Protein backbone atom coordinates (compact mmCIF):
# COMPACT_ATOMS: atom_id res chain seq x y z
CA UNK A 1 0.00 0.00 0.00
CA UNK A 2 2.72 2.48 0.96
CA UNK A 3 4.71 1.60 -2.17
CA UNK A 4 1.66 2.17 -4.38
CA UNK A 5 1.29 5.59 -2.78
CA UNK A 6 4.96 6.33 -3.46
CA UNK A 7 4.65 5.05 -7.04
CA UNK A 8 1.71 7.29 -7.91
CA UNK A 9 3.56 10.21 -6.32
CA UNK A 10 6.61 9.45 -8.47
CA UNK A 11 4.47 9.18 -11.60
CA UNK A 12 2.89 12.57 -10.89
CA UNK A 13 6.33 14.09 -10.27
CA UNK A 14 7.69 12.70 -13.55
CA UNK A 15 4.70 13.96 -15.53
CA UNK A 16 5.10 17.38 -13.92
CA UNK A 17 8.81 17.49 -14.78
CA UNK A 18 8.29 16.53 -18.43
CA UNK A 19 5.42 18.98 -18.88
CA UNK A 20 7.47 21.76 -17.29
CA UNK A 21 10.37 21.06 -19.64
CA UNK A 22 8.01 21.26 -22.62
CA UNK A 23 6.50 24.50 -21.29
CA UNK A 24 9.96 26.03 -20.82
CA UNK A 25 10.86 25.11 -24.40
CA UNK A 26 7.62 26.68 -25.64
CA UNK A 27 8.29 29.85 -23.63
CA UNK A 28 11.76 30.00 -25.17
CA UNK A 29 10.21 29.68 -28.63
CA UNK A 30 7.80 32.58 -27.91
CA UNK A 31 10.53 35.23 -27.49
CA UNK A 32 9.20 38.52 -28.89
CA UNK A 33 8.34 42.06 -27.85
CA UNK A 34 5.65 42.14 -25.14
CA UNK A 35 2.31 43.81 -25.91
CA UNK A 36 3.71 46.01 -28.69
CA UNK A 37 1.92 47.01 -31.88
CA UNK A 38 3.10 45.06 -34.94
CA UNK A 39 3.03 45.95 -38.64
CA UNK A 40 2.58 42.93 -40.91
CA UNK A 41 3.04 42.50 -44.67
CA UNK A 42 1.41 39.46 -46.25
CA UNK A 43 1.36 38.10 -49.80
CA UNK A 44 -0.58 34.99 -50.75
CA UNK A 45 -2.12 33.31 -53.77
CA UNK A 46 -5.84 34.08 -53.96
CA UNK A 47 -8.34 31.89 -55.78
CA UNK A 48 -10.88 33.57 -58.06
CA UNK A 49 -14.26 32.68 -59.54
CA UNK A 50 -16.32 34.54 -62.17
CA UNK B 1 1.09 62.74 -61.88
CA UNK B 2 -1.18 65.23 -60.16
CA UNK B 3 -2.12 66.92 -56.93
CA UNK B 4 -3.02 64.46 -54.18
CA UNK B 5 -6.68 64.92 -53.24
CA UNK B 6 -7.77 61.69 -51.53
CA UNK B 7 -5.82 59.25 -49.35
CA UNK B 8 -7.98 56.45 -47.96
CA UNK B 9 -7.17 52.78 -47.28
CA UNK B 10 -10.01 50.31 -47.73
CA UNK B 11 -10.40 47.69 -45.01
CA UNK B 12 -10.75 44.05 -46.02
CA UNK B 13 -11.16 40.68 -44.34
CA UNK B 14 -7.97 39.23 -42.87
CA UNK B 15 -6.98 35.84 -44.34
CA UNK B 16 -5.16 35.08 -41.06
CA UNK B 17 -7.86 36.60 -38.84
CA UNK B 18 -6.45 37.73 -35.52
CA UNK B 19 -8.93 40.62 -35.11
CA UNK B 20 -6.42 43.01 -36.66
CA UNK B 21 -7.19 45.91 -38.98
CA UNK B 22 -6.13 45.08 -42.54
CA UNK B 23 -5.99 47.13 -45.73
CA UNK B 24 -6.29 45.66 -49.23
CA UNK B 25 -5.72 48.86 -51.23
CA UNK B 26 -4.71 52.49 -50.76
CA UNK B 27 -6.75 55.03 -52.73
CA UNK B 28 -4.98 58.07 -54.18
CA UNK B 29 -6.88 60.69 -56.14
CA UNK B 30 -4.90 62.92 -58.47
CA UNK B 31 -6.27 66.00 -60.25
CA UNK B 32 -4.63 67.51 -63.32
CA UNK B 33 -5.33 70.07 -66.03
CA UNK B 34 -8.38 68.71 -67.87
CA UNK B 35 -8.07 65.44 -66.00
CA UNK B 36 -8.59 63.66 -62.69
CA UNK B 37 -8.63 60.03 -61.58
CA UNK B 38 -8.73 57.79 -58.51
CA UNK B 39 -6.34 54.87 -58.19
CA UNK B 40 -6.75 51.64 -56.21
CA UNK B 41 -3.06 51.00 -55.70
CA UNK B 42 -1.65 48.00 -53.87
CA UNK B 43 -1.07 48.30 -50.10
CA UNK B 44 2.71 48.49 -50.60
CA UNK B 45 2.48 52.20 -51.49
CA UNK B 46 2.29 53.14 -47.79
CA UNK B 47 6.07 52.82 -47.40
CA UNK B 48 6.81 55.17 -50.30
CA UNK B 49 4.18 57.64 -49.09
CA UNK B 50 5.78 57.72 -45.63
CA UNK B 51 9.31 58.00 -47.03
CA UNK B 52 8.41 60.91 -49.33
CA UNK B 53 6.27 62.58 -46.61
CA UNK B 54 3.60 63.57 -49.13
CA UNK B 55 0.37 65.26 -48.07
CA UNK B 56 -2.94 66.49 -49.42
CA UNK B 57 -2.29 69.27 -51.91
CA UNK B 58 1.09 67.84 -52.93
CA UNK B 59 1.73 66.94 -56.56
CA UNK B 60 3.55 63.62 -56.87
CA UNK B 61 5.26 61.40 -59.44
CA UNK B 62 4.47 57.67 -59.21
CA UNK B 63 5.88 55.11 -61.64
CA UNK B 64 3.33 52.64 -62.96
CA UNK B 65 5.44 49.46 -62.88
CA UNK B 66 7.92 50.27 -60.10
CA UNK B 67 5.63 51.48 -57.32
CA UNK B 68 7.88 54.32 -56.17
CA UNK B 69 6.62 57.86 -55.56
CA UNK B 70 8.31 61.25 -55.68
Amino acid sequence: KLNILSLDKFKEQEVWKKENRLALQKRQKQKFQPNETILQFLSTAWLMTP
Amino acid sequence: EGEVTELTPEDAENPLGGYGKTISHVIVGLKSAKGTKTLRLDPTIYESIQREKVSIGDVIYIEANTGAVK
